[PDB]
């Protein structure tokens, strides 16, 4: 059923599994128009499908092609990320569709769900867990490809880098979370933090700096500081 | 005017003739309803005094065959019988009428409530929905559970209703997921209409056979299979016009004949707010939804 903190070790065995985020599929920008009414201009946007095991991110860049003379279109996106969600399973080797699809929000389950009909066996799971995934386009090499797109594209991200050769999944998964919450509650700290010191650089093929073990310790501390600070903050505490 | 003897009644129950009922004292000189009107399908059903668990019942109508009652004390219930020899069973339901054993079915002249609750109901279709085929009339009770519900275990004693499912494949046209779902036209007028059922009155039959058997029995599988084709007809964005006009007609007559405190049990909150007030047809049922918000304002 509902994923939460009661089954979190779940998340790192051995079946295939993939979260699916669509916070970020459908973006606009709302403006005035020269009459003094009110529109929205579309950005391009992104499915985030994270393999949380392996640290697989699947991003289908959605262009602003896709929304060309289409009405509600809040209500479009969640089946257009079910639509590209279908389409990547049916486009993996069987032994690598996942088991089950893990959404981020309640109303992807219905049109997730209509979508796999042809696949009865992979079950389609809501959350309890409230996943910072909409701060993907925080990270700066996310954002720049998926607003550089000019048609529809699908971007092959690893998101743990090569935490992976020295961490298990439970700790990368709990480092990802941690920074991206960071940079969803405050992201101009959380990339101060991350950048700070010039001599730690992010590799060509990576997303995040290649910190040791010690300054990653570090690093969490300063991102949950922040957490915090910001909590009384918002707060007052 | 046809007639339905009772051998006897030796224990106490509850006989119900459609929306009538009436109460029967054990071994009260009972010999069972007479002036039954031709033309409609019937239900005769029981609730026994000891145990009102399992309502139970027949339909029947009395073109098909002359049909009686005879409790059977092995099996603990009222079972219907049909009397192949038709000059035996006119003298014995002249002799009870002489005798002025019989009660009388009591058709008030201007009612039609029967009729409305029947427009569409025949004889064939329930026996292929309750498969005995032995008998000319069809047992029901309360606890006969539906294909669809043992796909969710008996089934010689199962209703077979026509399996209705919104995320199904039969449902939802590939590649036209969301319109489909959204949207659910194809499904009522191809697949059901056109497919299954053939045509409206089909369809109707078994909506209102649906209804009947979950407001006389408690049928939950019945009220499951009621609510799901009102929702497949008022969910499309396409229906004929002369099918609109009918359903609002159809339920009308099956709000107005519910009684007031089983509207709890018997009618799903979600399907009618759906239906009443945000789905394609939420403007198509004004008899329907007069009645719904002066009778039932709550559940709304
Ligand atoms: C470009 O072709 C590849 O096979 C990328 N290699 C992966 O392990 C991978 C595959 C899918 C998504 C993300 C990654 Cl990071
Ligand atoms: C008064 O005794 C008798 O009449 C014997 N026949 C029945 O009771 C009977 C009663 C109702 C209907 C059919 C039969 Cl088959
Ligand atoms: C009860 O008031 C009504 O208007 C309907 N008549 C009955 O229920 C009834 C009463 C006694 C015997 C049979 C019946 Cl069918």
């Amino acid at each position: 059923g509902a994923m939460n903190s009661s089954n979190y070790a779940e998340l790192f065995n051995n079946d295939i599994k993939l979260f699916v985020d669509d916070t970020n599929v459908y973006r606009v920008t709302v403006h005035k128009t020269f009459e003094g009414n009110v529109a929205t201009k579309a950005i391009n946007g992104c499915i985030f499908t994270l393999n949380p095991k392996t640290g697989h991110l699947f991003l289908k860049i959605i262009h602003t092609s896709v929304w060309a003379g289409q009405k509600r279109l809040s209500q479009l996106a969640k089946w257009k990320t079910a639509e590209e969600v279908s389409a990547l399973v049916r486009s993996l080797p069987k032994e690598e569709q996942p088991k089950q699809i893990i959404v981020t929000r309640k109303a992807m389950l219905d049109p997730l769900e209509v979508h796999m009909l042809d696949f009865p066996n992979i079950a389609i799971r809501p959350t309890e867990l409230r996943l910072p995934f909409s701060a993907a386009m925080s990270i700066d090499k996310l954002s720049d490809v998926v607003m550089k797109a000019t048609e529809p594209q699908m971007v092959l991200f690893n998101i743990y880098d090569d935490w992976l050769d020295r961490i298990s999944s439970y700790t990368a998964f709990s480092r990802l979370t941690l920074l991206l919450r960071a940079l969803k509650t405050n992201e101009e700290s959380a990339k101060m933090i991350l950048l700070s010191d010039p001599t730690i650089t992010i590799k060509s093929y990576h997303l995040w700096p290649s910190f040791t073990d010690e300054q990653w310790i570090t690093i969490e501390s300063q991102m949950r500081d922040l957490i915090l600070t910001e909590y009384g903050r918002k707060y007052n505490v | 005017m046809n007639t339905v003897p009772f051998t006897s009644a030796p224990i106490e129950v509850t006989i119900g003739i459609d929306q009538y009922s009436f109460n029967v004292k054990e071994n009260q000189p009972f010999h069972g309803i007479k002036d039954i009107p031709i033309g409609h399908v019937h239900v005769i059903h029981f609730q026994h005094a000891d145990n009102s668990s399992m309502r139970y019942g027949y339909w029947f109508d009395c073109r098909m065959g002359n049909f009686y009652i005879q409790y059977d004390p092995k099996d603990g219930l009222y079972k219907m019988m049909e009397e192949r020899d038709g000059a035996k069973f006119e003298n014995i339901v002249h002799n009870f009428k002489e005798r002025q054993m019989m009660v009388s079915y009591p058709k008030i002249d201007e009612d039609d409530t029967w009729y409305n609750l029947t427009e569409f109901v025949q004889m064939d279709k329930i026996r292929k929905i309750v498969r005995k085929d032995e008998n000319q009339f069809s047992y029901v009770d309360s606890s006969m559970t539906t294909v669809q519900e043992n796909e969710l275990s008996d089934p010689a004693h199962s209703l077979n209703y026509t399996v209705i499912n919104f995320k199904s494949r039969e449902a939802i046209r590939p590649g036209h997921e969301m319109e489909d779902f959204l949207d659910k036209s194809y499904y009522l007028n191809t697949v059901m209409l056109q497919g299954i059922f053939k045509n409206s009155s089909n369809y109707f039959g078994e909506l209102q056979f649906a209804f009947l058997n979950a407001m006389f029995f408690g049928n939950y599988g019945s009220s499951l299979q009621w609510h799901a084709m009102i929702e497949l007809i008022c969910s499309s964005a396409t229906v004929p016009k002369h099918m609109l006009d009918k359903l609002d007609e159809i339920l009308y007559y099956q709000i107005k004949t519910l009684p007031e405190q089983y509207s709890d049990i018997l009618l799903n909150e979600r399907v009618w707010n759906i239906c009443l007030y945000s789905s394609f047809q939420k403007n198509s049922l004004h008899n329907t939804e007069k009645i719904m918000e002066n009778k039932y304002p709550e559940l709304l």
